[PDB]
RNA sequence: UGGCGCCCGAACAGGGACUUGA
């Protein structure tokens, strides 16, 4: 009694269906398999085929004996398949349902009869062989989860046209049947739902069976009212190694999401350069005090709730150093639908507006793919900061709708470099050469009183040599320069005016740009003559060219 | 009878993931692809087509009805020799002299011919859902499709006998459609340019179905122009030129160079020589004057370079090889407030494309000056042509952007 | 046995900046 249409399946161009051996196996998974099969065909999902059908695939029985066919060149041969869920939904999208069930479809993939044209390519054989065939969609299969889907959906369409107000979610065999109703009519229009689905063959359990909340799924912990991540345990251990911390960091992410303030950068930092898993790289300084506050946040219980549409969406975005953003997406006050946290440096040299404009855009991204909706948002970044920055900068950068929140970090232009020459001032003509196998530099500067200097430079790269060159300006000299420099990869990491760096040498020149009042950083093409760049070419490139 | 349409050779269904869409969007491409599906244009799809096409809502400009477009540019690339080799629309070499042009729509048209049964599961598109909560809807295109280059081939059978009585009654009337629009130019004023719009929509309502060329003008480099000099302003000087010189062979920078040989405060005013005087001119002479040495080249597609020059101000340059600018112009702001950048970025391409569709028929690759996100997220809000151009994201570098 | 999220590494393709030799 399952009156469900076969979804037409075709094998690849140029390509027939599997033939492989079925490998002996031994006398007790035989007789458990056949048994298995017999029971099976017993139910009408499996028929014999015999030596007409020259297709076959392996099998063997995994310990009761759970029977498992391993469709490796089948679903290397089938045609590809759209799953349509190939995400999830986050609960915080989700809506507060006064009830909800889960109704475990028994024989998920066993009920869904498969295509007539088909079947002869999922035979297999049972060792004394029994050749079979598989008459519904069989586990592991490609097509089994894309199939499977769209017939539930089918089968819930009638069902879901008559009962608007009730929601119904299928993740792979699980029906998550929220109806906002009162218990007593709920149960009823459960069964509803169960004859309905019994009638198209689909077997569900009793209502004595149904398992209770909160619902254990995808490793959440789904109240009627309520959402929560299922317990987050962080190893309480001294000798901390890359797979451990790999398990600590995917713990915290996956907290990071409801848990607020929850830092993962000093841990993520731990895992640069490391490769093998058995180096028990200590925790350092930095990181360990950052873990015992995460251990601090994840002592209590947090318990996030769902998406209202009768409400405005916001998403206040906070500060908390190094590169460093969390962000609690809430709809009332301390009532967060979801928290966060963007902690990705793109590129090596970004600053405080930059990056914050990067967690917007992941938040919109995520709010639109969970809500549909961008939310209103609430900087800490000032609204003339943020014009200061986005009409002088390159990109097309643009904030949706914010306000201004008065968070102690707030979010500033560290130093702005000068628009116009500075008078009065003293120019710098800096440049620097670094030899090509040698990889000895140098890096100096000259200026209108003449002051001359070169510093030898060891294990330095060229670009790097332009760097320190810029950096002996900024050291050797006064509150206003007009720096001099010929090289368009220096003007890429100072004119972005980037609040922090991942290089040492950056960071070291743009702790000196604050200090400086007013620093204009001017270009001139190499190689041309022009200036003191010349006489500076002369100075930092005598045994290097 | 279907026209056969087949792929490329070696070439497989598009197999695109469909963007997020906002709640509204979502709403409205359900409201009207039911629609669809009621009247047959589309219809609904199993889990066994694995070709998916990116669709977005639109409202269309001076409306507030929505209208759906699919992102056809990848089964356009797979279906190019068809569409561009097997059935081809000629492109009018005097449309871009024409005084007035309209861009009509005449996309509406192509669902009254039906689609080759062999291809439609090429043109199947995916509706998502808010969360993924459900399934999305799945549907696929039993008539030519909207946006996609293969429709307008296919229409031109039809187009040419729906335009003939016009063509003829009014032989000095320039028409050519890209791929849904129809571009209608004439040498009339624009009162009569329109009465004769309206005449040809009659035409087009009987069967069942603005812009002004002559005022594009390039924007050649103009260098700056004072009395006092000063050495900083001579060396962007002297940069901009020796940048300018890989565009322009005869651009040279040997005597503007000879004032600067010591060194010299940013903040100083020297004066130019006669010499010099004379190197200025000769370079503003060769700046005035149109490339030399660059010609349209069909075979190559063409690519369009925007940046961002600030104040709502945007320069762009559609070139096909490097420092070869076939055409160069500044997209002075229309709409934005003077705080939306992405909105005229938006607006810009689509006026850059237009341009490019009316002078070469093609629209030419993009270098957006914007984050990858942040474009992907918002370019679908203030979109509103039929057709898409193909883009990537760069990083613009800061010599060329002085324009 | 496969899919998915994140990190590290390598091989890849093009785009940009730069150095040296011819
Ligand atoms: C796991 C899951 C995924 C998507 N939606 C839901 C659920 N499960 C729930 O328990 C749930 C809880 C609250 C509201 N809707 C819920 N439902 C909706 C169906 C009623
Ligand atoms: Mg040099």
């Amino acid at each position: 009694i399952s009156p469900i249409e076969t979804v037409p399946v075709k094998l690849k161009p140029g390509m027939d269906g599997p033939k492989v051996k079925q490998w002996p196996l031994t006398e007790e998974k035989i007789k458990a398999l056949v048994e298995i099969c017999t029971e099976m065909e017993k139910e009408g999902k499996i028929s014999k085929i015999g030596p007409e059908n020259p297709y076959n695939t392996p099998v063997f029985a995994i310990k009761k004996w759970r029977k498992l066919v391993d469709f490796r060149e089948l679903n290397k041969r089938t045609q590809d398949f759209w799953e349509v869920q190939l995400g999830i939904p986050h609960p915080a999208g989700l809506k507060k349902k006064k009830s909800v069930t889960v109704l475990d479809v028994g024989d998920a993939y066993f009920s869904v009869p498969l295509d007539e044209d088909f079947r002869k390519y999922t035979a297999f054989t049972i060792p004394s062989g029994i050749r079979y065939q598989y008459n519904v969609l069989p586990q592991g299969w490609k097509g089994s989860p894309a199939i499977f889907q769209s017939s539930m959906t089918k089968i819930l369409e009638p069902f879901k046209k008559q009962n608007p107000d009730i929601v119904i979610y299928q993740y792979m065999d699980d029906l998550y049947v929220g109806s906002d109703l009162e218990i007593g009519q709920h149960r009823t229009k459960i069964e509803e739902l169960r004859q309905h689905l019994l009638r198209w063959g689909l077997t569900t359990p009793d209502k004595k069976h149904q398992k209770e909340p909160p619902f254990l799924w995808m490793g959440y912990e789904l109240h009627p009212d309520k959402w929560t991540v299922q317990p987050i345990v962080l190893p309480e251990k001294d000798s901390w190694t890359v797979n451990d911390i790999c398990k600590l960091v995917g713990k915290l992410n996956w907290a990071s999401q409801i848990y607020p303030g929850i830092k993962v950068r000093q841990l993520s930092k731990l895992l640069r350069g490391t490769k093998a898993l058995t180096e028990v790289i200590p925790l350092t300084e930095e990181a360990e005090l950052e873990l015992a506050e995460n251990r601090e946040i994840l002592k209590e219980p947090v318990h996030g709730v769902y998406y209202d549409p009768s409400k405005d969406l916001i998403a206040e975005i906070q500060k908390q150093g190094q590169g460093q953003w969390t962000y609690q997406i809430y709809q009332e006050p301390f009532k967060n639908l979801k928290t966060g946290k963007y902690a990705r440096m793109r590129g090596a040299h970004t600053n405080d507006v930059k990056q914050l404009t990067e967690a917007v855009q992941k938040i919109t991204t995520e709010s639109i793919v969970i809500w549909g909706k961008t939310p209103k948002f609430k900087l800490p970044i000032q609204k003339e900061t943020w014009e200061t920055w986005w009409t002088e900068y390159w990109q097309a950068t643009w904030i949706p709708e914010w306000e201004f929140v008065n968070t102690p970090p707030l979010v500033k232009l560290w130093y702005q470099l000068e628009k116009e020459p500075i008078v009065g001032a003293e120019t710098f003509y800096v440049d620097g050469a670094a030899n090509r196998e040698t990889k000895l530099g140098k890096a100096g500067y000259v200026t209108n009183k003449g002051r001359q200097k070169v510093v030898p430079l060891t294990n330095t790269t060229n670009q790097k040599t332009q760097l320190q060159a810029i950096y002996l300006a900024l050291q050797d000299s006064g509150l206003e320069v007009n720096i001099v420099t010929d090289s368009q990869y220096a003007l890429g990491i100072i004119q972005a005016q980037p609040d922090k760096s991942e290089s040492e040498l950056v960071n070291q020149i743009i702790e000196q740009l604050i200090k400086k009042e007013k620093v204009y950083l001017a270009w001139v093409p190499a190689h041309k003559g022009i200036g003191g760049n010349e006489q500076v070419d002369k100075l930092v490139s005598a045994g290097i060219r | 009878e279907t026209v056969p349409v087949k792929l490329k050779p070696g070439m497989d269904g598009p197999k695109v993931k469909q963007w997020p869409l906002t709640e509204e969007k979502i709403k409205a491409l359900v409201e009207i692809c039911t629609e669809m599906e009621k009247e047959g244009k589309i219809s609904k799809i199993g889990p066994e087509n694995p070709y998916n096409t990116p669709v977005f809502a639109i409202k269309k400009k001076d409306s507030t009805k929505w209208r759906k477009l699919v992102d056809f540019r990848e089964l356009n690339k797979r279906t190019q020799d068809f569409w561009e080799v097997q059935l081809g629309i000629p492109h009018p070499a005097g449309l871009k002299k024409k005084k007035s042009v309209t861009v009509l729509d005449v996309g509406d048209a192509y669902f009254s011919v039906p689609l080759d049964e062999d291809f439609r599961k090429y043109t199947a598109f995916t509706i998502p859902s808010i969360n993924n909560e459900t399934p999305g809807i799945r549907y696929q295109y039993n008539v030519l499709p909207q946006g996609w280059k293969g429709s307008p081939a296919i229409f031109q059978s039809s187009m040419t006998k729906i335009l003939e009585p016009f063509k003829k009654q009014n032989p000095d009337i320039v028409i050519y459609q890209y791929m849904d629009d129809l571009y209608v130019g004439s040498d009339l004023e624009i009162g009569q340019h329109r009465t004769k719009i309206e005449e040809l929509r009659q035409h087009l309502l009987r069967w069942g179905l603005e812009l002004h060329p002559d005022k594009w003008t390039v924007q050649p480099i103009v260098l700056p122009e004072k009395d006092s000099w000063t050495v900083n302003d001579i060396q962007k000087l002297v940069g901009k030129l020796n940048w300018a010189s890989q565009i322009y062979p005869g651009i040279k920078v040997r005597q503007l160079s000879k004032l600067l040989r010591g060194t010299k405060a940013l903040t100083e005013v020297i004066p130019l020589t006669e010499e010099a005087e004379l190197e200025l001119a000769e370079n503003r002479e060769i700046l005035k004057e149109p490339v030399h040495g660059v010609y349209y080249d069909p075979s190559k597609d063409l690519i369009a370079e925007i940046q961002k020059q600030g104040q709502g101000q945007w320069t762009y340059q559609i070139y096909q090889e490097p420092f070869k600018n076939l055409k160069t112009g500044k997209y002075a702001r229309m709409r934005g407030a003077h705080t939306n950048d992405v909105k005229q970025l938006t607006e810009a391409v689509q006026k850059i494309t237009t341009e490019s569709i009316v002078i070469w028929g093609k629209t030419p690759k993009f270098k957006l000056p914007i984050q990858k996100e942040t474009w992907e997220t918002w370019w679908t809000e203030y979109w509103q042509a039929t057709w898409i151009p193909e883009w990537e994201f760069v990083n613009t570098p800061p010599l060329v952007k002085l324009w």
